[PDB]
């Protein structure tokens, strides 16, 4: 049972990141080094082979992280704030770590309604989905919205995955269609990529993260549940609370 | 008087032309009343960084096509 941080200064929404990282094991390869990374992991580790030093240990980092995020999202030390927001500006602090995470795709969009289309090439660490088509699914990644040119509403834009980082990351506005995680594995040119962790969005003013532990168990890690984490036997989240995906190439 | 455009997760782009040191607020307010939006319920980036009303093109070093992320407001 592993540990994770304790809810303070509103820091939910730092602390469900947090998480994720020291579970991904794409990153914890790369970064084993003055790294902030580094410190994030090694910090973890030294808190996790261990209730107040664990606290300290895991604050501090938190502390360091905060700062580094401060000047880039504007925010107050007990400030609300979101994950989309946070997560790639820390993943730009080290390019090195960022290009884990950098994934290219397009969007594919054609109205029905008028002639309009384009295909928009971008290169992103973290995409928003909003109002998704029910089959959705990484290999056919679309979602219903308006024309820009004749203001049709329920066209259909698709993202058309181009070159997939070993981390892949998406942000749900209202979740996913189901919560059945098996179903969203993916081959992409050759490699597999599974759901290893989720980002939920409880209540709309609060994140917890869960974990894929290897015997196919997964751990909750809402750090108002302390600095230990809770084991599940199997995903609970509501589909419609799913508010960040988590996938990660297999090797 | 740069031209900005205003994208919405859904896939809508709106054009906005402002000076550069105007602060956005107008733009905001206007963008909130032509999609119908509310301002409490949204929240605009720009190179990663949420951005004021009390904010100018000029103090956040934006140019000519550049692209203001609109997102639904969903902090914690
Ligand atoms: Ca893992
Ligand atoms: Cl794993
Ligand atoms: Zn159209």
């Amino acid at each position: 049972l592993c540990v994770q941080w304790k809810n303070a200064y509103a820091l939910c929404w730092l602390d469900c990141i947090l998480s994720a990282l020291v579970h991904s094991e794409e990153l914890k390869n790369t970064v084993t080094e003055e790294s902030i990374f580094w410190r994030l992991l090694t910090k973890y580790n030294q808190a996790n082979t261990l209730f107040a030093e664990i606290e300290t240990c895991l604050n501090e980092v938190r502390d360091e992280i905060f700062i580094s995020l401060q000047p880039q999202l504007r925010c107050t030390l007990g400030d609300m704030e979101s994950p989309v927001f946070a997560f790639p500006l820390l993943l730009k602090l080290e390019t090195h770590i960022e290009k884990l995470f950098l994934y290219s795709f397009s969007w594919d969009f054609e109205c029905s309604q008028c002639g309009h289309q384009y295909q928009n090439r971008h290169m992103k660490s973290l995409v928003t989905f909003t109002n998704v088509i029910p089959e959705w699914h990484p290999l056919n990644a679309a979602h219903f919205g308006p024309c820009n040119n004749c203001n049709s509403k329920s066209q259909i834009r698709k993202m058309v995955l181009e070159k997939v980082s070993p981390i892949f990351m998406l942000h749900f506005v209202e979740g996913l269609p189901q919560n059945d995680l098996q179903h969203y594995a993916f081959h992409f040119e050759g490699c597999l990529y599974q759901i290893t962790s989720v980002i939920q969005y409880r209540a709309n003013n609060h994140f917890i993260t869960w974990i894929l532990d290897a015997d196919g168990s997964w751990l909750e890690c809402d750090d108002l549940k302390g600095p230990c984490s809770e084991r599940h036997k199997k995903f609970e989240v509501p589909a419609s609370e799913i508010h960040i995906v988590i996938w990660e190439r297999k090797i | 008087h740069i031209n900005l455009k205003v994208a919405g997760q859904d896939g809508s782009v709106v054009q906005f032309k402002i000076k550069r040191h105007t602060p956005l607020s107008k733009l905001m307010k206007a963008y909130c009343e032509r999609q119908g939006l509310s301002m409490r319920q949204i929240r605009f980036r720009f190179d990663g960084q949420p951005i004021n009303e009390t904010d100018t093109p000029a103090q956040l070093e934006m140019e000519d096509e550049d692209t203001i992320d609109v997102f639904q407001q969903q902090t914690g």
